[PDB]
RNA sequence: UGGGUGGUGGC
């Protein structure tokens, strides 16, 4: 209906600050609330140094929905987003 | 006033319908703290000092390279298998020197803000690389010039590939390879700044990542900023000027009170 | 957690459906009709079911729950009453649109003047725009001055030829001047509303399609009132004038008397009657109705309270910058705020702010109990709330508050995973900080905390540029997030650091102030030498230092 | 709770409210017909999805009350033991081959289609009465679709 | 228009972005004539209807707000203030899933 | 009467349970859910189609609980009765008033007034049952009844049904 | 905090902290609507769990939501002079 | 733990 495919992805294939902010405040929430982290945990163990210490390896199981202004929607993984 | 307006994910400016206002982000799709004023050096001088600064030539000896800074300097002199792409280079900055003489920059005032600074690149990869030395280097003129021609086609500012993003791409970073070309033309290295190979390379992978990394962001709130950013001068600030001209322009007055003409005459 | 629980799913508002409402949707939507003028019974302790105050609306004591959904206040939207009018009025909000809409169509069966013979008319049916659709049909009608009867052997459209009258405005009394037959006497006469409420039930669909209207939303003779609702008391809730005493809002004083007037209408109707007592007791009653919405309509007196003043209407809650919106739900008032007086202190970061003991007891963050942090929050628990650096609360994992200046037993208390506490504000939190009012983009800047005695908020002195602060008394604030989320995007985006370089005009505009500007000036002139003793010191003091003196 | 693809009852009249309307949508948008199932179709599908929830559970390696036990809670395990003790002592059709055959036979609105499978009967009068929306259709063969249903109705 | 701000602004020494006055003097001509900075400039689009009423004249706004039969999909941003919603903009532009893909990926 | 009915569910997953089965535990969470329940609107939901390979899709993180939203569409087998539907049944119990009859997930009310006249209770009779010449309900007796109304609880839906029209009684 | 405050936080745009600020330390307040009229009618009993929509005899199409309570005091003002807002949780057209 | 008016002072 709306959806666009993988392949005709035209949109900035960074992450940008916005983003950034939101992917670490989400993923610190889950962390806080639990979430088991993927990376060690040295002397960071305030959660959003533990944020800081994922992105900083592009180790976040989200996806984000960049609506695009008709409606649809380019599901771009974590994984594949250059950190800036 | 503004309150909505959102840059989204194709670099336009849309309200909550969708009245797009500006098809490329404020022009050009950089940020706006992003800029500094720099020289665009080949708008300002004679067409003496380009041709005496730029115009390479393969066939006189003592207008060519100055052999002392390269290394392959035996195997050069006479080719016109390169004095063609230098002829197609130089008729290049021709080009771009009516281009941003006429078109764009008509009274040749040339200081304009425009993004990332390559001037201090080059220094700082000089400073690193212990750039002295007088001394010859391996670099070649052909690889400059395939250097700086494919440099100007991974400026993807609008990424994608249909027609009018290609047209919309080369619409949008004209003026800015125009600002590479300014500077990093072949007598401009290899005579004034005496680059090495390592350090050219470098300054390639780093100007592609800077001007990657002064596109604007998606959702900052353009509009918010634009009107506490022009709201914030009109707090400390025969014609009317100040507030009250401010105001006038903004409720639009169809009786502001003292209007005026710029009127010029003809040129006889 | 802050709520009961409910069966119905959480989902944010879409799409506001804008629209009128039937007087049956009214009559459908509520609990009770509304009778009588005096509040209590006799004076008697419950007041009267049946006045203004039923509990079957929702009660504004806390002890008593309400009678209709049976929670307490704290829970109890309110449940609508309404007032059947015996003789329906005008809403006071559309009579220049309902004087347009008796400009256009027929008085005998209600038909639009025009169809779609005249082209230009059958141009504007095309709009898209519902508002200056009816704005071209307004402009074409306005001209004309005759119901056909024929269309505009007889194609009788639905009219029978009388003409169609001239609509004036005055007030809440309309004046329709028909030219009854050419010259002949024109009645100027009010237009009860009653009887446009019997000429707007004669509407077709589609003269409510192309005139601008929609029939499932707004149909237009739901633009007069028989029957005007009652909000429930929380909108009106009496307040205690000494302790004993309740003086009303002036809502309550109005709905009564607005029923003093039904009832002395109702009156009327069933006695002997002189005809203009009747007139007078239903303007009466249309003028009750119209200071109910509104009492600032021009050109006639406002209604009037017992001390004096004016009326607080509806629309007196609504406009101006202490309206609801403006002064409650585009800004309004909130907690976990802080305020103080500021000071310099250069022997600090850029991103530090000093935060007096007493303001660090009393504002909290809510740290989530988990597996990393228990040590410590513990310890805070054994400080308790009397001593920084500590703690005030455990919220559980349902909800249960634990005030720790009421209770005895913090020794017994073992923590679960998941729980929440609120710790004071210790140091390295993000604090919002903020001076009023806000001009530029960086004026909310996040900091960092710095816990400091000698009640006072410390800065550093080069952030003095952009908040534009000097010390001869300002006020900044000091906001504080109550979660994770709003942490980082603090940290993240509204730090200092990354908001050096202002956009207004490509520049940092946060730089050197008076003494250290002026004093390295001093410093590196040329003919500046120092010893060695006193450059050890110099070159202690640099945090990024290496280790290495020059040569 | 629960919602459906969709956003007074009589069936005599064939009023079957606003959840059960001929043209149904499924999960991607596209148009379908309304899957009324009759006694004899449902024991199969609850059947054989049960049987096959059960081998998945078991990686890839018969009777009703065993059956319904793959269920999860007791109060599922209620409601489909009733079903399918009710759906073994009345699905005239219990195979699948009988019951392509009445697919095919009666392959009309799918309420009747359903009804017809479901109830026995054995001539038309008892057929209108039972369903009083094959009044009005007009075209028969009922007699030989009931006779042909009666014959491949099996023994018990 | 430009050369007006550019005027008024930079007389005083004090310099201004183009983007930012770009951005002004092209909203200012969106729909071809110029929407002037009033109540008669935004409560005279057909945007959005609460964000139309948060700036003048709410009790008439509402009016025909209700009066015409609006419907507003809250796009909006006073809007998704005061319905207490995430705003669409900045972390709020976009909204965040789980991966099955990543998910899978991982143990 | 039986369909297949196309529904779906809303599941909001804590984030503990953000973990490496967490799709399993979903299509779990779905069955015992929504298996055996009963509503006015769609009836009762019998039996979920495929379930080890439903689509739970992807879980939307909530903005400000960081806990996900997955809309679990899937495909069942439904049982709703409806006013003026004639089905089969087995008679649970009789009494004075007259009997109970199960048809199918749900159990209908029968009583005396829309029983025929000439069916009378007999309790003396071993086993109980309603009984004329040549007509016999007792415990277990299959009859055929039209449901004449339908009453719901939104848990359990309640039915009464009638013998006293042609073709309806036992069977 | 007021209207400059969120001036200056739309500029930031981390909108998330708007949500806390104008939903979380303040009036948090919650209803119910009726999915069909749209409404605010629907009356809250529940510890005995039950609903009715009264103008419509809708007792299943039932949602809650979070909104402030001056916003819900707007609601019942509006409705108290004859305007409907009807929240519906869905895009249409 | 009142409202509601009104006055003076701080940036
Ligand atoms: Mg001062
Ligand atoms: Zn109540
Ligand atoms: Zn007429
Ligand atoms: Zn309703």
């Amino acid at each position: 209906e709306l959806a666009i495919l993988k392949e005709e992805r035209t949109t900035t294939p960074y992450l940008t600050k916005y983003e950034r902010a939101r992917i670490l405040g989400t993923r610190a929430l889950q962390i806080s609330m639990n979430a088991p982290v993927l990376v060690d945990i040295e002397g960071e163990t305030d959660p959003l140094q533990i944020a800081m210490k994922e992105l900083s390896q592009r180790k976040i199981p989200l996806v984000i929905r960049r609506y695009l202004p008709d409606g649809s929607y380019e599901d771009w993984g974590c994984d594949e987003l250059i950190v800036d | 006033a503004l309150e909505d307006i959102m840059v989204h994910y194709d670099g336009t400016t849309r309200n909550s319908l969708g009245d797009i206002i500006q098809f490329l982000y404020g022009e050009d799709g950089l940020d706006g703290t992003q800029v500094e004023r720099q020289t665009i050096d080949t708008i300002p001088g004679s067409d003496k000092a380009f041709h005496k600064r730029y115009y390479v030539d393969l066939m006189d000896e003592k207008n060519s390279i100055k052999p002392d800074v390269i290394e392959y300097a035996a195997d050069i002199l006479g080719d016109v298998e390169l004095q063609k792409e230098l002829n197609s280079e130089y008729e290049q900055l021709v080009s771009d020197r009516k281009f941003l003489r006429e078109i764009v920059f008509v009274n040749g005032d040339h200081n304009w803000p425009l993004p990332v600074n390559l001037r201090r690149i080059i220094q700082n990869a000089q400073q690193i690389f212990h750039l002295d030395r007088a001394k010859a280097s391996d670099l070649t003129i052909p690889e400059i010039i395939h250097g700086v021609r494919d440099l100007c086609k991974k400026l993807f500012v609008l990424r994608g590939e249909n027609e009018l993003i290609k047209e919309a791409q080369q619409n949008a970073t004209s003026l800015f390879q125009c600002l590479v070309r300014a500077r990093l033309a072949t007598r401009r290295i290899l005579e004034e700044f005496r680059l090495n190979r390592d350090a050219f390379e470098w300054v390639l992978g780093t100007i592609e990542a800077q001007f990657q990394r002064s596109l604007v962001h998606p959702g900052e709130m353009v509009g918010v900023i634009a009107a506490q950013s022009i709201g914030e001068p009109a707090t400390q600030m025969n014609v009317t000027l100040g507030v009250p001209r401010l105001k006038e322009i903004l409720n639009v007055a169809k009786n502001i009170k003292t209007p005026a003409l710029t009127v010029y005459l003809d040129r006889e | 957690s802050q709520f009961p629980y409910s069966s119905a799913p959480l989902r944010s508002v879409k799409e506001v459906q804008f629209g009128l409402l039937s007087p049956e949707e009214i009559r459908a939507i509520s609990v009770v009709k509304i009778e009588y003028p005096e509040i209590m019974d006799e004076s008697r302790q419950r007041p009267r079911e049946g006045g203004l105050n039923d509990p079957k609306l929702g009660s504004i004591d806390r002890n008593f729950k309400c009678q209709t959904c049976g929670e307490g206040m704290a829970e109890c939207p309110g449940h609508f009453g309404h007032m059947e009018l015996a003789k329906p009025v005008f809403h006071i909000g559309f009579i220049p649109k309902i004087k347009k809409v008796c400009e256009c169509i027929c008085m005998n069966c209600g038909k639009l003047l025009l169809d779609e013979t005249n082209p230009t008319m059958a141009q504007a049916i095309r709009i898209r725009d519902p508002k200056k659709r009816f704005n071209a049909v307004w402009q074409l009608c306005k001209t004309k001055m005759v119901c056909e009867a024929d269309a505009p052997k007889v194609v009788s459209r639905g009219g029978c030829g009388n003409t169609q009258p001239v609509v004036r405005k005055d007030g809440m009394k309309l004046w329709g001047t028909w030219k009854k037959s050419r010259d002949a006497q024109p009645e100027r006469k009010l237009l009860t509303p009653g009887e446009i409420l019997n000429v707007f039930k004669h509407i077709s669909p589609e003269d409510c399609f192309r005139l601008g209207f929609n029939e499932d939303y707004a149909r237009p003779e739901w633009m007069i009132i028989t029957v005007l609702p009652v909000p429930p008391p929380q909108v009106r809730p009496s307040i205690a004038m000494d302790e004993t005493t309740q003086g009303q809002d002036d809502l309550t004083h109005k709905l009564s008397d607005i029923l003093k007037a039904n009832i002395n209408v109702q009156k009327l109707e069933m006695d002997g009657s002189p005809q203009h007592i009747i007139n007078e007791v239903e303007q009466l009653l249309q003028f009750h109705v119209a200071t109910y919405m509104d009492n600032d309509i021009a050109g006639q007196p406002q209604a009037l309270q017992k001390s004096g003043r004016p009326v607080k209407a509806i629309r007196a809650r609504l406009k101006g910058k202490e309206g609801r919106l403006r002064g409650n739900l585009m800004g309004k008032r909130v907690d976990f705020s802080a305020r103080t007086v500021i000071s310099g202190d250069p022997n600090l970061e850029l991103d530090q702010v000093g935060v007096p003991i007493s303001i660090a007891k009393t504002l909290s963050y809510p740290e989530t109990v988990t597996q990393y942090n228990i040590h410590r929050l513990t310890e805070y628990v054994r400080n308790g709330p009397n001593e920084h650096p500590g703690a005030k609360y455990v919220i559980r994992d349902n909800g249960d508050r634990i005030d720790l200046r009421y209770h005895k037993r913090a020794g017994d208390i073992v923590l679960q995973y998941g729980w929440k506490v609120e710790r004071h504000l210790m140091d390295d939190d993000p604090v919002l900080f903020n001076r009023q009012p806000s001009l530029h983009k960086m004026s909310m800047m996040a900091h960092r905390v710095k816990v400091m005695p000698y009640s006072t908020f410390r800065l550093n002195l080069s952030v003095t540029s952009p908040y534009n602060a000097d010390f001869d008394g300002d006020e900044m604030n000091l906001h504080v997030p109550q979660s994770e989320e709003t942490r980082a995007e603090l940290s993240q985006l509204c730090a200092v650091p990354l908001q050096i370089v202002s956009p207004q005009s490509n520049k940092p505009v946060m730089g050197i102030v008076q003494d250290t500007l002026c004093g390295v000036r001093k410093m590196t002139l040329r003919d500046t030498f120092i010893e060695y003793e006193q450059v050890m010191n110099m070159l202690f003091w640099v945090p990024s230092w290496d280790g290495v003196v020059p040569q | 709770v629960s919602t459906s693809t969709v956003g007074e009852e009589n069936a005599t009249l064939l009023r079957l409210g606003p959840e059960f309307a001929l043209k149904q949508y499924d999960h991607d948008g596209n148009e379908h017909d309304l899957i009324a199932l009759s006694l004899s179709e449902s024991r199969l599908l609850i059947r054989e999805a049960l049987k096959a929830r059960s081998r998945a559970r078991n990686g890839g390696v018969i009777d009703d009350d065993e059956l319904a036990k793959v269920t999860s809670g007791a109060v599922a395990n209620g409601v489909v033991k009733k079903t399918l003790d009710y759906l073994n002592t009345f699905a005239r059709f219990k195979d699948e081959e009988t019951c392509t055959a009445v697919d095919q036979l009666l392959h009309l609105h799918p309420f009747e289609i359903a009804q017809l499978s479901s109830l026995g009967c054995e001539d038309v009068d008892e057929a209108i009465t039972l369903i009083p929306s094959l009044a009005a259709k007009k075209e028969v063969n009922l007699q030989r679709i009931l006779d042909e249903l009666n014959r491949l109705e099996d023994p018990y | 228009l430009y050369k007006e701000i550019l005027n008024v602004i930079a007389f005083d020494g004090s310099y201004v972005n183009y983007r930012h006055m770009a951005l002004l003097v092209d909203v200012m001509t969106s729909r071809g004539y110029l929407m002037a900075i009033t109540r008669h400039g935004i409560n005279r689009a057909d945007t959005g209807a609460l964000m139309r009423c948060s700036f003048e004249e709410t009790v008439e706004i509402l009016f025909e707000a209700g009066a015409a039969a609006e419907l507003d999909d809250c796009r909006g941003v006073s809007e998704n203030v005061m319905l207490g919603q995430l705003a669409p903009m900045g972390t709020g532009a976009f909204d965040v899933m789980i991966d099955e893909k990543l998910l899978t990926s991982l143990p | 009467m039986f369909f297949l009915k196309d529904l779906s569910l809303i599941l909001t997953l804590h984030p503990s349970y953000f973990g490496p089965q967490m799709n399993q535990y979903l299509r779990e969470k779905l069955l015992t859910d929504v298996e055996g329940t009963c509503t006015g609107q769609f009836g009762y939901i019998v039996t979920v189609l495929d379930g080890m390979n439903i689509d739970v899709g992807k879980g939307r993180i909530i903005p400000g609980s960081g806990s996900a939203e997955f809309e679990v569409k899937y495909r069942a087998v439904v049982w709703k009765p409806f006013k003026g539907e004639v089905v089969d049944a087995i008679v649970s119990n009789v009494s004075p008033i007259g009997f109970f009859a199960d048809v199918g997930p749900l159990n209908v009310f029968v009583s005396t007034r829309l029983i025929p006249d000439n069916l009378v209770y007999n309790p003396s009779n071993s086993p109980p049952a309603y009984m004329s010449n040549d007509e016999l309900i007792t415990k277990g007796s299959k009859v055929r009844l039209k449901v004449v109304g339908t009453r719901t609880d939104v848990n359990e839906i309640y039915a009464i049904g009638s013998i006293k029209e042609d073709f309806l009684g036992a069977i | 905090f007021g209207e400059m405050e969120r001036d200056c936080m739309i500029a930031h745009g981390a909108a998330g902290f708007l949500k806390e600020r104008l939903m979380e330390a303040s009036d948090a307040f919650r209803v119910h609507v009726c999915g069909i009229c749209g409404l605010m009618s629907v009356i809250a009993n529940l510890k005995k769990n039950q609903f009715e929509c009264r103008s419509c005899k809708n007792k299943t199409n039932i949602y809650q939501l979070h909104i402030p309570y001056a916003a819900k005091l707007l609601f019942q003002e509006l409705m108290a002079m004859n305007i409907a807002p009807r929240l519906y949780t869905e895009r249409s057209g």
